């Protein structure tokens, strides 16, 4: 028996956009603290975990908790007809089915069926959003696969393929790279698919944390308005 | 270049 | 033999494409009144009335009256030619031809060949272009066909399909109704494909008029310029 | 053992990217003068020339002189992940590779492999970079093949084909004919599909030379900042 | 559903 | 519309 207010709904379908490009279903737990979602790919390679908190919402509603689960497709769809500046609202009467209205020159409510639910890191960077999709951007061009290279004071990405290779390297002096802590020589491999769904539409100004360990997975983390986070983990290559 | 899965980690 | 000089040739071309999209010939009768397109879809489920009068062109001298029709696929091809800012100046001498010229930088002309030519409404409403663009994508994303219902001081459009439902209130109150005046209760579904054909490019501020009679088919009326008119007559659903 | 720096990458990638869609493969002549690209395509219609001269780098370090051939492909595809502001360094060392780096945010380097490598004109006119754009595109919606007719103080570009035919004149009064030059009546027919790659991102603002002879092939040149110079020689149809 | 024509009005 | 080689030139 919810109803939570989010502005910026144009803001609230990119989020779910990244969640829906890897996983075709997920779980939404809501309860008075925030919005949560936790959810593994079909391979469980990658585990997304999105936590969306009551202060980034002009009204929060929650009796308690429950738990919908949601055709992802249908809601991407229906998500992507809000407006940048449109004020979207998710409902939850006694009946199986989730509210979604927008609100602008008109307001348009949607409904839609709910479905069945369901580390030791050695280094961590701190990376601008623009350098890592950019890094993921170039590498595709030469392989399938990233290495991330961790070493005191410097932090490499770099990919291989038959004929070229990219290499990216940043120290502290690089303009993008804001902080890198590595206790050891840190070296992992991840597959350039799963990365470009994980770092698809990350600005320029967006802090990025990655935690990695020698071939171990790779933990991403960027917020969402300053309360909410989004993280990925990754397992790696080889 | 093999790839893995999470649950063991 | 007539030559007609109009203004802004990206904005004809657009008029042209709508016109265009349901139907694959059309006749365009020349005036000196103006320049009048009335025309029926293959399956003669949706009519089209373009009435562009004299006034809305910078050179109008036709002799007499006359009737081109046009191959409307290429030219819709020839005026998407046309610039924003660029002049359209079309002509027709004694051979069967249509010369249509755009003038800016330079002066292209293109000949194309003639080929041969070919109610009780209960509720009316105004609406803003945005709104009903919007409505009918939404509609389109859980059915193939929208429902029309006017009640006094209130008016929806709303679709359904097996899992998802989708509706859009108005009252007098909502920012991008301007008017509605029903008689009755009135309710009539149009198909969607029409619809969206029929839509597809209306600003916010584009006062739309649409008149509909239960179980009878919908009349959508939008100007070009102050002048002139596009009506758009639209056979229902059951 | 060269070191070549170009601001203004993302231009770079755009006269490259102009090469590549004529040629698979091609020789980059590096030498202390400047760069040099000289290549035909499959079938021996087309001629490319590209003088790139020292003073467009900011820096110019090349030892002798060397040839480097690539694949063209792989070389556009690295090239456009050049941002508009970033810099170019082109890179050469004993080892068989070209490094190309990127340098914004971050440094970038990727690293191709090299391969093995391998008239009197009547009339001349001076046109904007629009109007020749235009007019081939305007001809490709009615024929394959565009003529050339230059007589004394008028210019024309004319295409026909079954049914519709296009004609753009140009005389000095025209606004985007610069200069004209014709010793003697001249008309030459060439084929769009060369043409269209020819012109493809040619601004308003870009002086466009053409000589061409009765049945002779066409010279098209534009310059590459002021120094820089690209050449096409087209052979022409019957 | 049943879509009919327009040429019935 | 018979396309030559630039070879003969």
């Amino acid at each position: 028996p919810f109803e939570i207010v989010f502005e910026g709904a144009k803001e609230f379908a990119q989020l779910i956009e990244t969640a829906s490009r890897l996983i075709d279903e997920a779980a939404f737990k809501v309860t008075e603290e925030g919005i949560s979602m936790r959810a593994m790919d079909p391979s469980r390679v990658v585990l997304i975990d999105l936590n969306l908190p009551a202060s980034i919402f002009s009204k929060y509603e929650v009796d308690g908790e429950e738990t919908i689960g949601v055709n992802m497709d249908h809601l991407k769809k229906v998500l992507k007809r809000g407006k940048a500046k449109e004020t979207l609202i998710l409902r939850k009467g006694e009946e199986n089915f989730l509210e979604i209205s927008l609100q602008g020159t008109a307001t348009r409510t949607f409904k839609l069926p709910l479905i069945d639910v369901e580390l030791p890191f050695t280094a961590k960077v701190v990376i601008l959003g623009d350098v890592i999709k950019e890094a993921v951007k170039d590498a595709s061009l030469v392989s399938d696969s990233m290495k991330f290279i961790a070493k005191e004071n410097e932090f490499t990405m770099r990919a291989e393929g038959e004929t070229q290779e990219v290499e990216v390297k940043l120290t502290l002096e690089d303009e993008g790279l804001l902080d890198i802590e590595v206790q050891e020589e840190t070296k992992s491999a991840y597959g350039i698919s799963y990365l470009s769904d994980m770092v698809k539409g990350l600005g320029k100004a967006d802090e990025v944390t990655i935690k990695f360990g020698n071939e171990m997975p790779m933990q991403m983390e960027y917020y969402i308005r300053d309360e909410g986070r989004l993280i990925f983990l990754l397992a790696p290559r080889v | 270049k093999r790839v893995i899965s999470l649950e063991e980690f």
